[PDB]
């Protein structure tokens, strides 16, 4: 993505996994590798074990990190060992982490030299005017007698399947297509996103989204208006592209515990060189309204408004009723495409 | 400690009558950071501010905005009299935004074509709110510079951050070479006051011109309400005013009559410029400690004079600015007053 | 540049003010189509829209910037048109000869659009503007090759075409050396010095396509004194302060009052027939211009006849509204007629004054 | 607010009379009129013969003839006036005591309760047991919250407040703790406040020995103007000097010592009425003594304080450690879950922060206010006058808290065409009075004005 | 780099050329474009011809630079001989003397952009080495070189500069105040200066 | 919403005598001062507390009456002080009365009441920014003869009416003399938003008063009570002296001409005019 746009040639940057064997103690110049080929258990091969032979041979100068928070610093402090280098880098993303132990990684590196403000970012232009919201999505009667039902977590996909929620999702793509805005929807699901794909009948992305075909809807998506509206999965986030934000849908917030709202507060929201609209990125976490995930949409707003975002709510939906393809509005429908779910 | 205006030394002549065409700078440099929103949505407001207070002050008088975008000069107001109309004009260029380069030969030669109309007893002007630090211009400038002087045509102009050789030429050029129109500000206040000093008319020191008598007449408010009917816009109107002579309707208005076309006023516009005829002398500051006067205000009644003896507090100064031709004190409100908004000195009247 | 005989004359661009504003175009055509005025004097009084349009239409860009950057400042949209497409490449036909003629040339066969101007990147974006490209991409290939031998030897005439002979304050030629023949040592690599020449010879360029041009006293006091005792006479009784006393002068008073209210609020600060509204609307407007037309006349003055035509037609037109007026009361009625004749009174009143008047000055200059 | 003044309708009309007897009471009252018929009124209280209605009709203009209606709605309803079926039409008139009275107010006239004041030597200073009148009532309203130590000794005042159930507090157990009584009590400030403590001991004291004419002469004597000399002396009735005691005890009367002299005209009375500034051992800085913060970022920021009134901002918000000029307070939806266990409207609070803490707010509001209303028509964006964004958070903790929404007014019908409903539907918009409608069931549950305006057309 | 396309989006840009008639004419168009509204950049060389006889009055010169100090000993060592010769015959050292010519061609490139006292305009510098120099300069340069603007950094002296023109832009002509630094016609310097005969 | 009524009662012995001899002699100004004293209190009483102040104009000066500049350095009791009070300053004002005082006739200072009253007015609300303060005054005078219309008070009378349009202050008017429609006045309240009322002498104003003088505080859904038509055919010709209609008007003179030009030098300010202009106007 980025390092042949940046000056690098990947000629001696040989990419190392265990699994993809690359020129390892002949490679001319720099090289790029992983924290699980440096040193984790998903060494497959032993080309990794040479790679780390050949970087104790030569006193690397210098190390580039990218997200090392993930991974346990337990690895980053054996090859530190290992290693004997001169100097190295952190590229964090997160304030604290769980790399913060006794033996600090700052002091293992350096110290801080510049903070991801990104208060400081997403409003001078790059994702400028970030504008938050959580619509209601009305509840039904079938969605409380689930509740009832069952108090299991099998309710993720029950009270996300709305179509109330749909409807929402329609009104913010005809709303931006009028504006010439772009969407971005965050949809884990297959089955209840496949049956909102069908009932839009739009170019979309989904779950598992083939590459070149995710890479066309992009292209069709922040180039070409006539489809703006694309449905990210938990497939893709840290695995693909992140494409400029404008508006984003969130359907599922389970994402583990914590630090994954965080990681994909930074990521999905992508640098947006468009100041039309007065709110050039719009964050929506359509939530259906009475249901279990009530609590953890507002830890959502807890967590945003500690971001520092401007959030709001827009459950008064201008003409929510007005959009066209009023399909499974009715609560008999929403009860049969629970129903559905409940399949799931 | 003292900021005052010295004396006025031309308070014989002014150009009651106007038309000043006001030109904006709507080009790529109006966009950057020096004040608060940019440069560009601070001007727009205060131009707005201007506008108001423009035509109220010289309520007999036309104005015409004008911007300068991608080197063109692209009027978007009709020279006219009602304010409501350049007004919802400069609304709507606020929500567009700037681009290109400023072409100041483009507007100037704009404007010299659109003032053209403008009788001999009216006075032309324009005022440009010059906000870069370049021209790009079609042709030769001080040709038309010349044209301009050629055509009796006052310009003043208002830079931003910096001073152009060229702008000073300009203003030096056509203001019958006494150069002072040229100021050029260095804060949002000092900007605020700028276009209020705009505002007045216009006196140096006048060359012997032609002095004309013109024509006009005053209406006579309409009575009858269903009778709605209009000769200016054509539409139904529950009631206005009669050309004396021409005899039609006319929405309200200091405007020119439509139909027989004779300049229409009630009265209260010619006492407005009576006021600004002949002003008072500047008020005096009365002497700290050989005042010896009345411990009050006169139009008002203050009871901030002094303190008598106070170390350094009473050496200060003893708020009694006080008026001249009357000899009465004021205190400091009530003389700011009196030289800002009514023009009637208090004790002045009484006699 | 205008005129108000140019104006008068500019039919294609009255025309086109014609298409500018539907009711402008609607007035005209009911003003002429309907058998009524002539052009000329309608645009005799709407000039200043004339002018004001004209000079908004033919208003030469500079060239400067935009000219340069069609060099410079335009350097990425490698794709199809971009930013001011024609814009752009007019502004580089006036700042260049060369791309334009070879475009030209280049129409019959060998697109300009996409190909032409990818060859045009490498040709010219390298001949003018960074160094000598020489070697890498020399696609400068046929007419670009072409082009530019001819350009070279070109740009050397134009310079060639800008030497003045410089007044002597800034002479550096004369200043150097041509004052003695002496022998110093110099010691101070070719190419890029083109660059500069290069520079210079676009600024200057520049500059000279616009140097181009192209009872008182005592019984006063007495009763002053009077009424001073009066009231230090203890008196001031409030309580004898009228209240309103004769019940009758209260009654008046508030008469009078509610009158006045009454009248004052008779103030209330919505047509039947919408098509005949819109219908006697337009007649309004007709006569309000036709009068227009001879107010500015019959005041002013040698042009008798036109005044008179201007009057025969006035009066053709009264008798029209007469007839109008006659017919609105034939078919709508009396109320719906009544409402009519209250919305066309004023003019009705101002187009009737304006004919006695004209009467009245015609009686006098034959009697 | 209760609205004393339907109170002071509830009465019936010869005891209404009975109160305009005394002039200074009819002033007090005339006080507190609505505009229009304050105007109206003082027009009809000279002329000596009775005025038709359609005069006071065409006196007003249209866009507020609203205003006509609750005028004459009012005083109706207290009767001031009598109007007259004379000949069929409507000959207006005040209740000829009322217009007597105000009258002798207005030129000298004979009401020698409203003169029962004595001017003599008024030794009391302004500080001068203003103080002590000021503390007094400090120390209620912290007994009626509850502080860590509530001396209120008011025996009689927590008999009315529990009685009255003032607070939602187990008086049984002493509790005085906030109920909707108690909320209201943390809502209305001082007006609101002193006026339920007044309607309360009304209330409660009303069975036996009241003289309800005395009780309102001895209340508006004390809200007229400083009595000083003789009053506690002389101007009193025997269960006038009662009440007056209690009164005094109740803070509301600055009554000195030595329990016999003139009436001590302690600057809460002059509050009950004044709706004005709200200032009071011998330490009372000179300065907006109340310190808050309300902000976007909804956080406390107060550098200046009050006990009891940081305290009411706890009712609200967390305490963890008062500091100097801060104490340890942050406002967020749990801070006003908190309330909203107590069941609190998020309503009171709204004009509580636009009115109170603004002591520390003053910058604030004026930044927020920037005299953006006539600026409004010009730049159409406003510049977050009585911040709306954390009203939106506050409605959207309200709702989540809620989960409930209701309507006011009554269900309405007999419209029989759609012609008819439109058009009041219409007027409606145009006022802005209709929660919703439908030309289908030709029913809805809104206020009264549309009907009362139509119904005034029609009739007359 | 993209750099020159920036200034050439806002002003002209005319070379210093070896060939002396191209250069004058470069100078002169560099003139007109400055009287006219368009600015422009003209950049030379302080050794170089332009530096020598060319004035630069109000308009036409505003902020002068000066890129580097100049020196010579880039080329050969006649200057190593004739510095040998000085050392020997005249107690001056190396560095003295190059010092001495360098500050003698920045003063003289530094002192065209003034004509009176009524033109103003900014003499920036730019090198490490200047620093020390600051008593190398004239004594009417010093005056104005205050100590706090040393080693300023390039956004300080954005900052700076914008100040100055923006003050220097006002009228402040208090004209009393110029009765000190203008000894008015036949008077002032008679009266100040006949009393002065002390 | 508390309000600030400035009354200005101007008092002339002259015109008082005027008054006694219109009519009858049959009661002075004690009528209107009594009257004007009920209506004040009226006002006083209406509002929340709202406060008031007075000006006269006496022949030879205009001084305050009820704020009471610093001297010596019933009911509800504070209608006693201010009504005491105010006459007290009357009753002084009164003394100061003699034939000096009927010697400098020449003027009539209503147009200083007026203006200082306004500077009063400003005073108030500027240093009450806090509640602030919807005021308004008033005008009463005694209408007398021997000047159908003193004019050379003119211009600051206009000055006094721009002043209250930019302060937002209505001024209403009762004049009480001659049925003579005070021109300029008229055109005061009916530009500023007043009401004018051209009583009778002798009547207690109490009604008129309290009626049509007390609707302008901050209310205005009501209509005014002004008289007929308020035509605004301005000033007569300064050379002429009659009423212009189709006017004339010089130039930065600015005065009003008749269809009656001198031909050069309009008689107000030496300014000759191009006889080619003067031409052109009698193309006519
Ligand atoms: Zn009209
Ligand atoms: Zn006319
Ligand atoms: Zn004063
Ligand atoms: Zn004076």
């Amino acid at each position: 993505q980025f390092l042949q746009w940046c000056t690098l040639q990947p000629e001696n940057c040989a990419v190392f996994t265990s699994d993809n064997k690359e020129m390892f103690q002949t490679e001319s110049g720099l090289v790029v590798s992983t924290y699980s080929m440096v040193a984790n258990t998903r060494n497959r091969s032993h080309d990794s074990q040479k790679v780390m032979d050949f970087l104790t041979g030569r006193e690397w100068g210098f190390i580039i990190l990218d997200e090392v928070h993930v991974v346990p610093a337990a690895m980053f402090r054996r090859v530190v060992s290992t290693i004997a280098a001169h100097a190295k880098l952190g590229l964090t993303a997160t304030l604290v982490r769980e790399d913060d132990k006794i033996g600090d990684l700052n002091f293992l590196i350096g110290p801080k030299l510049y903070e991801a403000n990104w208060m400081e970012l997403s409003q001078k232009g790059h994702i400028a005017n970030v504008q938050c919201a959580e619509v209601w999505c009305p509840m039904t009667a079938e969605f409380y007698q689930e509740y009832l039902r069952e108090t299991a977590r099998k309710r993720m996909l029950l009270y996300i399947m709305n179509p109330t929620k749909f409807q929402a999702c329609q009104f913010l793509i005809q709303y931006h297509e009028r504006r010439g805005d772009k969407i971005i929807v965050f949809s884990d699901n297959v089955y209840a996103l496949q049956e909102y794909a069908l009932k839009m009948g739009k170019p979309f992305i989904y779950g598992s989204t083939p590459q070149q075909e995710r890479m066309n809807i992009l292209q069709n998506f922040q180039y070409n208006d006539q489809i703006n509206t694309i449905f990210l999965s938990k497939v893709g986030d840290t695995s693909i592209d992140l494409p400029e934000a404008t508006c984003l849908i969130q359907i599922s917030s389970h994402y583990g515990s914590r630090r994954q709202e965080a990681q994909r507060l930074g990521r999905i929201l992508r640098a947006k060189r468009r100041n039309d609209e007065g709110f050039n990125a719009f964050f929506y976490s359509l939530v259906s309204k009475d249901t279990q995930e009530m609590y953890y949409s507002t830890k959502r707003q807890a967590f945003l408004v500690d971001q520092g975002y401007a959030f709001k709510v827009i459950t008064h939906l201008h003409g929510m009723e007005n959009i066209p393809n009023l399909a499974y509005a009715s609560p008999r429908e929403r009860r049969e495409l629970l129903q559905e779910v409940l399949l799931k | 400690k003292k900021r005052t205006a010295k004396k006025n030394i031309t308070p014989y002549q002014r150009g009651i009558i106007r038309s000043l065409i006001l030109t904006l700078d709507c080009s790529e440099a109006m966009l950057e950071k020096d004040l608060r929103p940019n440069r560009h949505a601070m001007i727009i407001q205060y131009a707005i501010d201007f506008v108001h207070e423009f035509f109220d002050q010289n309520p007999i008088s036309q104005m015409g905005i004008i911007i300068m975008r991608n080197g063109l000069a692209q009027l978007v107001s009709q020279v006219s009299g009602n304010p409501q109309d350049h007004i919802d004009a400069l609304k709507s260029i606020r929500k567009q935004e700037p681009k290109g380069n400023p072409s100041l030969q483009n507007a100037l030669e704009m404007a010299r074509g659109l003032l053209l109309p403008v009788p001999a007893h009216c006075t032309r002007e324009v005022l440009i709110v010059f906000g870069s630090l370049s021209t790009t211009d079609p042709g030769d400038i001080h040709q038309t510079i010349d044209s301009l002087v050629s055509e009796k045509i006052r310009v003043k102009v208002l830079g931003l951050s910096a001073q152009v050789a060229i702008c000073k030429e300009l203003c030096k050029a056509t203001n019958y070479g006494d150069e002072s129109f040229y100021k050029i500000l260095l804060d949002e206040t000092h900007l605020k006051e700028l276009f209020n000093e705009a505002v007045t008319p216009l006196p140096v020191n006048k060359i012997n011109k032609g002095f004309t008598l013109v024509k006009m007449g005053f209406p006579t408010r309409i009575f009858e309400d269903t009778p709605t009917f209009c000769s200016c816009h054509s539409k139904l109107v529950y009631g206005g005013y009669f050309c004396p002579n021409c005899h039609s309707k006319v929405c309200s208005l200091p405007t020119v009559c439509p139909c027989c076309d004779l300049m229409l006023i009630l009265s209260t516009h010619l006492a407005r410029s009576y006021h600004h005829l002949m002003p008072l002398k500047t008020f005096a500051e009365v002497p700290t400690t050989e005042k010896f006067r009345s411990e009050d205000c006169f139009s008002c009644q203050s009871r901030f004079p002094i303190l008598k003896n106070h170390k350094n507090g009473k050496l200060l100064t003893s708020s009694r600015y006080r008026c001249e031709d009357c000899k009465q004190e004021f205190c400091v409100d009530c003389d700011v007053f009196i030289h800002e908004i009514l023009h009637n000195c208090p004790g002045c009247e009484s006699k | 540049s205008l005129s108000k005989e140019k104006l008068l004359t500019n039919l294609k661009l009255q025309q086109s003010l014609l298409k500018g504003n539907k009711v402008l175009m609607k007035v005209f055509q009911e003003t002429v189509i309907n058998a009524g005025l002539p052009p000329s004097e309608f645009w005799s009084t709407r000039i200043p829209l004339l002018r004001a349009f004209a000079l908004s239409t033919s208003q030469k860009v500079g060239p400067y910037n935009v000219l340069s950057t069609i060099k410079p400042v335009a350097s990425s949209e490698n794709k199809v048109n971009v930013n001011l497409s024609r814009e752009k490449i007019l502004n580089i036909f006036e700042n260049y000869p060369i791309v334009k003629k070879a475009y030209t040339d280049n129409v019959p066969k060998n697109f300009k659009e996409p190909e032409f101007w990818a060859r045009f990147f490498s040709s010219k974006l390298f001949r003018k503007l960074r160094g000598e490209k020489i070697m890498q991409n020399d696609r400068g290939d046929v007419i670009i090759d072409r082009y530019l031998t001819l350009d070279q030897e070109f740009d050397r005439k134009d310079d060639d075409m800008l030497l003045h002979p410089v007044k002597k304050i800034i002479d550096l030629d004369g200043n150097i050396q041509d004052d003695p023949v002496v022998r110093g040592n110099r010691p101070d690599s070719d190419g890029t010095v083109d660059i500069l020449k290069g520079m210079n010879r676009l600024s200057e360029k520049m500059i000279m396509a616009l140097k181009n041009e192209y009872s008182n006293q005592q019984m006063l006091q007495q009763l002053s004194l009077v009424m001073d005792n009066l009231i230090n006479k203890l008196d001031l009784n409030q309580v004898v302060p009228n209240n309103e006393v004769s019940n009758k002068i209260n009654k008046r008073v508030i008469t009078a009052i509610k009158i006045n209210a009454k009248q004052a609020k008779h103030n209330n600060v919505e047509v039947k027939s919408t098509l005949p509204i819109d219908l006697l609307e337009s007649c309004r407007m007709l006569h309000t211009t036709c009068c227009e037309f001879l107010k500015h006349f019959y005041i002013h003055q040698k042009q008798a006849s036109t005044v008179k035509k201007l009057y025969n037609h006035l009066k053709d037109c009264i008798e029209k509204l007469n007839e109008l007026f006659q017919d609105v009361l034939n078919g709508d009625g009396e109320s719906m007629s009544n409402t009519c004749t209250a919305y066309l009174k004023p003019v009705l009143n101002s187009i009737t004054l304006a004919t006695h008047k004209y009467d009245e000055y015609f009686n006098e200059y034959n009697n | 607010k209760h609205s004393v003044t339907q109170y002071l309708e509830e009465i019936p009309q010869q005891v209404q009379n009975r109160l305009y007897t005394s002039p200074a009471t009819c002033l007090a009252i005339y006080r507190i009129l609505p505009p229009l018929a304050k105007f109206f009124i003082m027009a009809m209280v000279f002329n000596e013969n009775e005025v038709p209605l359609l005069d006071l009709d065409k006196w007003v203009n249209s866009n507020g003839k609203l205003q006509f209606q609750n005028a004459i709605k009012s005083m109706k309803s207290l009767h001031l006036l009598i109007p007259n079926k004379s000949s069929g039409t409507l000959m207006i008139n005040l209740n000829p005591t009322f217009k007597i009275s105000l009258r002798n107010a207005l030129t000298g006239g004979e009401v020698q309760n409203s003169f029962g004041v004595v001017v003599e030597e008024n030794v009391v200073s302004l500080d001068l047991l203003d103080e002590y009148s000021a503390n007094k009532w400090e120390t209620i309203l912290h007994f009626m919250v509850g502080t860590p130590l509530a001396k209120i000794p008011s025996e009689k005042v927590l008999n009315l407040l529990k009685h009255s159930k003032l607070m939602e507090e187990v008086n049984s157990t002493g509790e005085f703790k906030i109920t909707n009584e108690g909320f209201q009590f943390l809502l209305q400030e001082i007006n609101s406040q002193l006026w339920t403590l007044l309607l309360q001991y009304l209330k409660m004291i009303e069975t036996s020995k009241m003289d309800l004419v005395d009780v309102l002469h001895f209340i508006f004597m004390l809200g007229a103007l400083e009595v000083g000399k003789a009053y506690k002396i002389d101007a009193l009735s025997e269960t006038q000097r009662i009440m007056l005691q209690d009164m005094r005890d109740y803070g509301l009367v600055f009554q000195k010592h030595s329990n016999d002299s003139i009436f001590y005209p302690t600057k809460l009375a002059l509050m009950l009425t004044s709706d004005t500034k709200t200032i009071r051992g011998l330490k009372n800085q000179d300065i907006p003594d109340g310190s808050l913060i309300v902000e976007t970022n909804f956080k406390i920021y107060s550098y200046s304080n009050s006990p009891l009134q940081i305290a009411v901002l706890s009712l609200f918000v967390h305490l963890k450690a008062r500091f100097v000029n801060m104490v340890l307070g942050q406002i967020t939806r749990e801070s006003i879950r908190r309330a909203l266990t107590n069941g609190i409207t998020a309503d009171q609070i709204i004009a509580y922060l636009e009115t109170h803490a603004h002591p520390q707010m003053r910058r604030l509001a004026e930044e927020k206010l920037e005299k953006k209303l006539e600026l409004d028509p010009n730049c159409k964006e406003p510049l977050q006058v009585l911040p709306p964004t954390v009203v939106d958070q506050i409605r959207l903790w309200q709702l989540e808290l809620d989960r409930v929404i209701t309507y006011e007014g009554s269900l309405y019908s007999d419209f029989e065409t759609s012609q008819e409903y439109n058009l009041l539907s219409k007027y409606a918009q145009d006022i802005g009075v209709l929660l919703w409608k439908d030309d289908k069931k030709k029913k809805f549950f809104i206020s009264k004005e549309g009907n009362s305006q139509v119904l005034d057309f029609a009739k007359r | 780099m993209g750099i020159l396309d920036e200034v050439w989006k806002h002003k002209l840009i005319l070379v210093e050329t070896p060939d002396a008639q191209e250069t004058s004419l470069a100078l002169e168009t560099y003139r007109k474009a400055c009287s006219n509204g368009r600015g422009a950049i003209l950049l030379s060389v302080a050794r170089g011809k332009v530096s020598e006889g060319i004035d630069f009055d109000h308009q036409y010169g505003r902020t002068v630079l000066m890129i580097g100090i100049p020196f010579q000993y880039t080329e050969s060592r006649i200057l190593k001989a004739r510095l040998e010769f000085m050392r020997e015959n005249y107690r001056i050292r190396e560095n003295d003397f190059l010092s001495f010519d360098a500050m003698r061609h920045a003063a003289q490139c530094l002192g065209r952009v003034l004509r009176g006292k009524d033109d103003y305009g900014v003499m920036v510098l730019a090198d490490r080495r200047f620093s020390r120099k600051r008593s190398q300069l004239p004594k009417w340069i010093a005056q104005g070189l205050s100590d706090a603007d040393l080693n300023l950094s390039t956004d300080m002296a954005i900052s700076n500069t914008k100040q100055f023109l923006r003050t220097m832009a006002q009228p402040t002509d208090p004209k009393d105040q110029e009765g000190v630094s203008v000894w008015s016609y036949e008077d002032l310097i008679k009266h100040q200066n006949s009393r002065k005969d002390q | 919403s508390p309000s600030l009524l400035t009354v200005i009662i101007e008092i002339a012995p002259k015109l008082w005598t005027t008054f006694d001899e219109e009519g009858n002699e049959k009661g002075s100004i004690i009528k209107v001062l009594e009257a004007l004293i009920v209506f004040l209190n009226a006002h006083l009483a209406f509002n929340s507390a709202n406060k008031v102040a007075v000006i006269a104009a006496y022949s030879q000066g205009i001084k305050y009456l009820y704020p009471e500049s610093t001297s010596a350095l019933d009911m509800y009791r504070r209608f006693r002080n201010v009504d005491e009070t105010l006459v007290e300053e009357i009753y002084k004002l009164f003394e100061l009365e003699k034939k000096q005082i009927e010697q400098n006739s020449q003027r009539s200072t209503l147009a200083g009441a007026m203006s200082a009253g306004l500077t009063y007015v400003n005073r108030i609300s500027k240093e009450s920014v806090t509640t602030s303060l919807k005021s308004r005054l008033l005008v009463l005078t005694c209408g007398s003869g021997s000047s159908k219309d003193e004019i050379f008070q003119y211009i600051p009378i206009m000055n006094c009416i721009f002043s209250a349009t930019k302060m937002k202050c209505p001024i209403d008017v009762v004049k009480i003399g001659g049925s003579k429609e005070s021109t300029f006045l008229q055109q005061t309240t009916d530009a500023t938003n007043g009401v004018y009322l051209h009583v009778e002498s002798t009547e207690g104003l109490i009604q008129y008063l309290a009626t049509a003088m007390f609707i302008d505080p901050s209310l205005r859904p009501i209509i005014v009570k002004p008289n007929h038509g308020s035509v605004d055919f301005r000033t007569s010709c300064y050379l002429t002296g009659r009423v212009v209609a189709v006017g004339f008007i010089c130039s930065v003179c600015l005065c009003v001409l008749s269809i009656i030009p001198p031909g050069n030098k309009c008689p107000a300010c030496d300014s000759q005019f191009d006889e080619h202009v003067i031409a052109k106007l009698k193309r006519k």
